[PDB]
C-alpha cells in the first residue's frame, strides 16, 4: 500500500452504499442483512464508538 | 395481559419451566458417564477377605506422628540477642 | 405448602420434569 | 483444478504442506487490477462566466457565493446532507466543554 | 471448543500439558539455557 | 477538650480528591462524596470481568464479520482452526483480520480445505488417505 | 440409485471433489521449493511473528514494544531470545504450523529496557446493610521488552 | 456426601486422584458416583523406577507414561 | 479510577532497545540525618552498600547531603526531566536497596495508567484493510443498475 | 526515521512532475490515470481510487476524497515504490559486523 495517514484513514473509515433488491423476497432476511450492514457487523474494524455505519438501499 | 400470582417459582399456581434440547443432551451425557462409572466400579480385587490388615502399620505410624506433633506444643525460645540489639534504635554514626 | 395428592395436577419439580422428559417412550 | 477460495479477488492463496510434517508453508502472491476493469476519469471543464465586454467580470462574480440562515433550516440542511440526526448539530453546555481534554495524547 | 483434542491424547486445555507449557519460553542470546520457572 | 482532632481537613481532602469530576453536590458534600467514592471504587473493581467479557465478545464479533466477508462462518472456522494443531487466540486473529488480510485469507482457505477433507472422511468412513493436511503430530 | 432432480434430492451445497494425492504432494513440494528459493535469494522485508511469551500471544514484528505483568530476573541491557514460534512470514509468503515451528527456523531477539511496576489499582468490596467494607491497593511489577530484529534461515 | 468428598481428597474440581481397588474405596466411590468420574489406570510400560521419578506424566485417558519428552516422533 | 487520573502511552524516551541502552537515572540526592531514630536504615545503607551501588553503574551519581532532618528522603532525576521524590522513613537496608534498584531500573515515565501495553510503529505490513478488500472488480468497473 | 513517512521529511510540491521525470529516466513513456473503484459521487463524503497505468500495466494506486488528491496520492505511492522506500522494506540492521 505505502499510504500516508489521512488518505489511509479516509480509505479505511468510509461509508459504502449497498443495493438489496426485493421482488419475491421475505422481509425478515432482508432486514437482518440491512441492520447487520448498518451496525457494521460485516467489517473487522467494527466498534460501537467508531461510527462505522454504511448505507443500505432496499428496493 | 396475563398476570402471574405470588412468586412464579413457589406456591400453587406457578409459571411452569420446561425442557429444551441442551438439557436433554446434558442429561444423556451425564447418564452415560455414570453408567461408565458403574461399569468400572463392578470389579473388586481383594474381595474384602484379603485386607484384614495390610496398611494398618502406615496408619499407626501416621497417627503416632500426628500425636507427637500435637503434644509438642510449647512457646518459642527467648534469647537476649533481641533485647540487646533493640538498643540500636537510637544508633548514631558510630 | 400443599399436600401430596391434590386436584390441580400440581406441576412437579424441575429435576423430576427433566427426568420424565428425557426418559420417554 | 481444485481451489478452496476463488482466486480472482484481493489475493491468490496457494496451499501447500511440507514433506517433513512439522510446518505448513503457503505462498500467496499479490494480485493487481487489470486494465479492462477500469473507467476513464471524467474531467468536468465547466465554464459559463466569461463574455465579450469585460474580463474581470468572472472574477467579480466568483465572490457571489454567500447565503445566511438561522438555526432550524441550517441544521435540517446539515442533517439531510450528512445523513445524520439533528440532535448532533446543537451546541453543548460549558460544563461539557471545560472538561474536554484539549491536548490528548497521540499514538504512532 | 476443545472436545476434538480429547480423542487424540492432548487433553482439552492447550494452556496446560504439551509443548506450550512445559517448554521454556525465553532464553539467552549467546546460548546459555534459561532457568526454569518455579511453576 | 484534651488531644482532640487537629487534622480532620486532611482526611476530608483525601476523600474528596477522588471526587473532583462529578456532577452536582457530590463533589462538595462529604456525606454524599463518601458514598459516591465507595460505589465508584466498588464498580471499578467489579467491572474487570465485564471488560474482559466485552473485549472477548468484540473479538468474536470481529472474527465472525471477517469470516462472513471472506465466505465462511465462525463456528466452522473455529473448529477447523482447532483441528489443525494451531493455537491462535481471538486477539491475534482479529489483529490479522484488521491489518494482515493475506494471512487471514490463507487461514480461511486452510480451514475450508480441512472442512472439506473432514466431510470427505465422514462420507467415506475414511480408510487410506484421511486428509493430506490432517495427520496429527504425536508428541511423547 | 437414480433419483429425479427435485428440491430436496440434491444437497444445497455444491459437490466438492478432491484432487490426486500424488499431484497434490508434487504441487506442495514445488511450492515449498519456490518459497525456499525466494527466502535464500532475499526477496522479503518487514516480517512479523506470533511469539507465545508469558502465555500471551503478541504480534511480534520489527521494532515493536510489548509489556508483561511480572519480572524476568534479568538485568537491563541483556538480549533475550524468544522461542515458541507458531506463525511467521514477511510478504507474499507465511509459515505455520503444527504446535510450534523449528528452533532453527525463526530466531527472535528481544531486549529488556524499563522495569516499572504499575499504577496503584483499587480493589474494594462492599455489602448493603451489613457493615462490610474492604479496600486494598495492588501494585504489581511489570517489565518492558523490545524486539530488535527477527532472522530467518532457509533450512526448509 | 460432602464428608466423603473431603475425606477422599477431592477439594478442587477437575483434579486427578488415585485410590485402591478394595470394597471400602469401592463403596466410597459408589456413594459419590453422582458427583465424580471413575476411570481406570493402565500402565503401557513398567512402573517408574527410582531414576524415572522426576521424568513422568499422567497423560490423557489414564496412561501413566514413564518416559515423557518434548520432542515429536 | 481511570476517569479521574490522566493517562499516557507506552513508548521509549529515545529508542534505547534499537541502538544502544543507556542509563536513565542520573543523580540520587540522599538526605540522611546526623542524629535520630528515623534514618537508621539510610545511615546503614550509606555505610555498607552505597559504594557498591555507585560502582555497579558508573552512569549514576550519588549525592549525600547529610542534612540533620527528621524524614529521610531521596531525589531521583531522569533524562526526560521527571523528578520523583520519595521518603525512606523507617525502612530496613533491604527495603531501601530494593527501592533504589527499582528506581535505577525504571525511567522517567509516569506511573499512571499504561493504556494499551503493546505499541508498534509499523502496524500495517500486507496492506491495511479497507472496505473494498475481498471484493472482485467487474468489467470496466460498471456500477449495478446501468445500461453501459 | 522508524515509522515516519518518506515525503513527510521531503515535502515536495508536484509529485507528478518528478514521477514522470523519473519515468523518462527509466525509459518509460508516460503514465495515465484511470478510475479503479468509487463509492458515493454525489454525497458530501466521496471516495475514489485512481490507478496509474503504464503500458497497460498497473504500478500503484492511491485513494482520496476527490480525484485530484487521489491522483496525487497515487503518484506519491508510485514515486515511493520506485525509490525503494516503502513500508515493506528491510528494517535497519542494528548490529555489529
Ligand atoms: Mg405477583
Amino acid at each position: 500500500s505505502s499510504f500516508s495517514r489521512a488518505p489511509q484513514q479516509w480509505a479505511t473509515f468510509a461509508r459504502i452504499w449497498y443495493l438489496l433488491d426485493g421482488k419475491m423476497q421475505p422481509p425478515g432476511k432482508l432486514a437482518a442483512m440491512a441492520s447487520i450492514r448498518l451496525q457494521g457487523l460485516h467489517k473487522p474494524v467494527y466498534h460501537a464508538l467508531s461510527d462505522c455505519g454504511d448505507h443500505v438501499v432496499i428496493m | 395481559r396475563g398476570r402471574i400470582p405470588g412468586r412464579q417459582w413457589i406456591g400453587k399456581h406457578r409459571r411452569p419451566r420446561f425442557v429444551s434440547l441442551r438439557a436433554k443432551q446434558n442429561m444423556i451425557r451425564r447418564l452415560e458417564i455414570e453408567a461408565e462409572n458403574h461399569y468400572w466400579l463392578s470389579m473388586p480385587y481383594m474381595t474384602r477377605e484379603q485386607e484384614r490388615g495390610h496398611a494398618a502399620v502406615r496408619r499407626r505410624e501416621a497417627f503416632e506422628a500426628i500425636k507427637a506433633a500435637a503434644t509438642s506444643k510449647f512457646p518459642p525460645h527467648r534469647f537476649i540477642a533481641d533485647q540487646l540489639d533493640h538498643l540500636n534504635v537510637t544508633k548514631k554514626w558510630s | 405448602g400443599s399436600k401430596a395428592v391434590t386436584r390441580h395436577r400440581r406441576v412437579m419439580h424441575f429435576q423430576r420434569q427433566k427426568l420424565m422428559a428425557v426418559t420417554e417412550y | 483444478t481444485y481451489s478452496p477460495l476463488p482466486d480472482d479477488y484481493n489475493c491468490n492463496v496457494e496451499l501447500a504442506l511440507t514433506s517433513d510434517g512439522r510446518t505448513i508453508v503457503c505462498y500467496h502472491p499479490s494480485v493487481d487490477i487489470p486494465y479492462e476493469h477500469t473507467k476513464p476519469i471524467p474531467r468536468p471543464d465547466p465554464v459559463h462566466n466569461n463574455e465579450e465586454t469585460h474580463d474581470q467580470v468572472l472574477k467579480t462574480r466568483l465572490e457571489e457565493k454567500v447565503e445566511h440562515l438561522e438555526e432550524g433550516p441550517m441544521i435540517e440542511q446539515l442533517s439531510k446532507m450528512f445523513f445524520t440526526t439533528k440532535h448532533r448539530w446543537y451546541p453543548h453546555g460549558r460544563y461539557h466543554r471545560c472538561r474536554k481534554n484539549l491536548n490528548p495524547p497521540k499514538d504512532r | 471448543g476443545g472436545q476434538w483434542r480429547l480423542q487424540q491424547g492432548l487433553a482439552a486445555n492447550p494452556s496446560g500439558y504439551g509443548p506450550l507449557t512445559e517448554l521454556p519460553d525465553w532464553s539467552y542470546a549467546d546460548g546459555r539455557p534459561a532457568p526454569p520457572m518455579k511453576g | 477538650l484534651r488531644n482532640r482532632v487537629t487534622d480532620r481537613y486532611f482526611r476530608i481532602q483525601e476523600v474528596l480528591k477522588h471526587a473532583r469530576h462529578f456532577r452536582g453536590r457530590k463533589n462538595r458534600c462529604y456525606r454524599l462524596a463518601v458514598r459516591t467514592v465507595i460505589r465508584a471504587f466498588v464498580k471499578c473493581t467489579k467491572a474487570r470481568y465485564l471488560k474482559k467479557k466485552n473485549m472477548r465478545t468484540l473479538w468474536i464479533n470481529r472474527i465472525t464479520a471477517a469470516s462472513q466477508e471472506h465466505g465462511l462462518k465462525y463456528p466452522a472456522l473455529i473448529g477447523n482452526l482447532v483441528k489443525c494443531q494451531v493455537e491462535l487466540n481471538r486477539k491475534v486473529l482479529a489483529d490479522l483480520a484488521i491489518y494482515e488480510p493475506k494471512t487471514f485469507k490463507s487461514l480461511a482457505a486452510l480451514a475450508s480445505r480441512r472442512r472439506h477433507e473432514g466431510f470427505a472422511a465422514a462420507l467415506g468412513d475414511g480408510k487410506e488417505p484421511e486428509g493430506i493436511f490432517s495427520r496429527v503430530v504425536q508428541y511423547h | 440409485g437414480y433419483v429425479p432432480k427435485t428440491s430436496l434430492s440434491s444437497p444445497p451445497w455444491p459437490e466438492v471433489v478432491l484432487p490426486d494425492p500424488v499431484e497434490e504432494t508434487r504441487h506442495h513440494a514445488e511450492v515449498v521449493k519456490k518459497v525456499n528459493e525466494m527466502i535464500v535469494t532475499g526477496q522479503y522485508g518487514r516480517l512479523f511473528a506470533v511469539v507465545h511469551f508469558a502465555s500471551r500471544q503478541w504480534k511480534v514484528t520489527s521494532e515493536d514494544l510489548i509489556l508483561i505483568g511480572n519480572e524476568l530476573d534479568l538485568a537491563c541491557g541483556e538480549r533475550i531470545r524468544l522461542e515458541k514460534v507458531l506463525l511467521v512470514g514477511a510478504d507474499n509468503f507465511t509459515l505455520l504450523g503444527k504446535p510450534l515451528l523449528g528452533k532453527d527456523l525463526v530466531r527472535v531477539e528481544a531486549t529488556v529496557i524499563e522495569k516499572t511496576e504499575s499504577w496503584p489499582r483499587i480493589i474494594m468490596r462492599f455489602r448493603k446493610r451489613k457493615n462490610f467494607k474492604k479496600k486494598r491497593i495492588v501494585t504489581t511489577p511489570q517489565t518492558v521488552l523490545r524486539i530488535n530484529s527477527i532472522e530467518i534461515a532457509p533450512c526448509l | 456426601e460432602k464428608d466423603i468428598i473431603k475425606m477422599l481428597g477431592l477439594e478442587k474440581a477437575h483434579t486427578p486422584q488415585v485410590h485402591k481397588n478394595i470394597p471400602s474405596v469401592n463403596a466410597k466411590l459408589k456413594v459419590v458416583k453422582h458427583l465424580i468420574r471413575i476411570k481406570p489406570l493402565k500402565l503401557p510400560q513398567g512402573l517408574p523406577a527410582e531414576e524415572n521419578m522426576s521424568n513422568t506424566c499422567l497423560k490423557s485417558t489414564g496412561e501413566l507414561v514413564v518416559q515423557w519428552h518434548l520432542k515429536p516422533v | 479510577t481511570a476517569r479521574g487520573t490522566p493517562s499516557r502511552f507506552l513508548a521509549s524516551v529515545l529508542h534505547n532497545g534499537l541502538g544502544r541502552y543507556v542509563q536513565q537515572l542520573q543523580r540520587l540526592s540522599f538526605s540522611v540525618s546526623r542524629d535520630g531514630a528515623s534514618s537508621r536504615g539510610a545511615r546503614e545503607f550509606v555505610e555498607r552498600e552505597v559504594i557498591d551501588f555507585a560502582r555497579r553503574n558508573p552512569g549514576v551519581v550519588i549525592y549525600v547531603n547529610s542534612r540533620p532532618c527528621c524524614v529521610p528522603r531521596v531525589v531521583a532525576e531522569y533524562l526526560n526531566g521527571a523528578v520523583r521524590e520519595e521518603s525512606i522513613h523507617c525502612k530496613s537496608v533491604e527495603e531501601i536497596s530494593t527501592l533504589v534498584q527499582k528506581l535505577a531500573d525504571q525511567s522517567g515515565l509516569d506511573v499512571i495508567r499504561i493504556r494499551k501495553p503493546f505499541h508498534t510503529d509499523n502496524p500495517s505490513i500486507q496492506g491495511q484493510w479497507h472496505p473494498f478488500t475481498n471484493k472482485p472488480t467487474t468489467f470496466r468497473g460498471l456500477r449495478p443498475r446501468e445500461v453501459q | 526515521m522508524t515509522g515516519k513517512e518518506l515525503f513527510e521529511m521531503w515535502k515536495i510540491i508536484n509529485p507528478m512532475g518528478l514521477l514522470v521525470e523519473e519515468l523518462k529516466k527509466r525509459n518509460v513513456s508516460a503514465p495515465e490515470s484511470r478510475l479503479t473503484r468509487q463509492s458515493g459521487g454525489t454525497t458530501a463524503l466521496p471516495l475514489y481510487f485512481v490507478g496509474l497505468y503504464c503500458d497497460k500495466k498497473l504500478i500503484a494506486e492511491g485513494p482520496g476524497e476527490t480525484v485530484l488528491v487521489a491522483e496525487e496520492e497515487a503518484a506519491r505511492v508510485a514515486l515511493r515504490k520506485l525509490y525503494g522506500f516503502t513500508e515493506n522494506r528491510r528494517p535497519w540492521n542494528y548490529s555489529k559486523p
